[PDB]
């Protein structure tokens, strides 16, 4: 499922943002 | 008739807005005022911290910004307009500047302390929210939206880590590390991956329409427990966002999808919120028929969800960071840099 392969990702965590 | 109380008072709100634009609050407090209690996140160039106040004895949440480090990011512009707006704006479902100074090496912007803690955590945990209650939330971003931009402000740093719920269980937008005021368009690269809408990663010139697509990547990310654009690495991301392709899980209903397609549209000129009727052909969206947008204003909607308080100055709803203690230079740093700080 979809929400599997989420669960398994690597960006479940806190997302910082870019900027460059 | 309903149309027209909205504009008068956004007109309003206009003028108070300018008046503290044009006039900037500054060196309100002093670190030697607040003692130090915990960290409670953290992000790009900064942290944030529980502190309390030692003559009122109230507790706040701090901002902590590296005079150097912003230097070296290229991060001067963004934190003047960070400071600037947010003690210039006001409004029921933003978090308030309460006091703002600086010292030889640091930038501090003391705010309300907003207990409930991230709507990212809670959402992880439960793992998705029902319709309803995630209408609920989308509700107060639509008119904090739509307030902003009035402002001629554009947020362009919209995901759940950034929005922390209160006591009374309603949204409390906090980081506005990227807003900035424009009238016309924008270039900088900037913002949280997922987010991102198309022009930004074509690096195309953008408006206030990256933050409508980036509403409608929340509402399905609340949704959903998963936003609609994952993958391990930025890039691939950013692949599958331009190529303009969405797939929905089977439980959003037909309304919630019609809502988001019109909100994940690729081409500007056809996204919601960037059309003649702006921010009402959201607001007139079959999705939202149930809600009485002047109650959700007003807070008098019986809130869904209500996170846990024990006591004042309590942490419990937020994670746990490894503590670093704060240095103050015997010199003062990039001084010319930070003037109107
Ligand atoms: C007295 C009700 C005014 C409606 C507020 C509009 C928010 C953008």
């Amino acid at each position: 499922t979809t929400y599997a392969d989420f669960i398994a990702s690597g960006r479940t965590g806190r997302r910082n943002a870019i900027h460059d | 008739s309903e149309q027209e109380s909205v504009k008068e008072f956004l007109a309003k709100a206009k003028e108070d807005f300018l008046k503290k634009w044009e006039t900037p609050s500054q060196n309100t407090a002093q670190l030697d005022q607040f003692d130090r209690i915990k960290t409670l996140g953290t992000g790009s160039f900064g942290r944030v911290m529980l502190v309390k106040h030692k003559e009122s004895g109230n507790h706040y949440a701090m901002k902590i910004l590296d005079k150097q480090k912003v230097v070296k990011l290229k991060q001067i512009e963004h934190t003047l307009n960070e400071k600037r707006i947010l003690q210039a704006v006001n409004f029921p479902f933003l978090v308030k500047l309460e006091f703002s100074f600086k010292d030889n090496s640091n930038l501090y912007m003391v705010m309300e302390y907003v207990a409930g803690g991230e709507m990212f955590s809670h959402l992880r945990r439960i793992g998705r929210f029902a319709e309803p209650h995630a209408r609920f939330y989308a509700a107060q971003i639509v008119l904090t939206f739509e307030y902003l931009h009035s402002l001629d402000l554009i947020y362009r740093d919209l995901k759940p880590e950034n929005l922390l719920i209160d006591q009374q269980g309603y949204i409390q937008v906090t980081d506005f590390g990227f807003a900035k005021r424009v009238k016309g368009r924008t270039w900088t690269l900037c913002g949280t991956p997922e987010y991102l809408a198309p022009e930004i990663i074509l690096s195309k010139g953008y408006n206030k329409a990256v933050d409508w697509w980036a509403l409608g990547v929340l509402i399905y990310e609340m949704a959903a427990g998963y936003p609609p654009f994952f993958a391990d690495q930025p890039i691939q991301i950013y692949e599958k966002i331009v190529s303009g392709k969405v797939r929905f899980p089977s439980h959003f209903s037909s309304d919630l999808k019609d809502l988001l397609r019109n909100l994940l549209q690729v081409d500007l000129t056809k996204r919601f919120g960037n059309l003649k009727n702006g921010v009402n052909d959201i607001k007139n969206h079959k999705w939202f028929a149930t809600t009485d947008w002047i109650a959700i204003y007003q807070r008098k909607v019986e809130a869904p969800f209500i996170p846990k308080f024990k006591g004042p100055g309590d942490t419990s709803n937020f994670d746990d960071y490894e503590e670093e203690e704060i240095r103050v230079s015997i010199n003062e740093k990039c001084g010319k840099e930070f003037t109107e700080f």
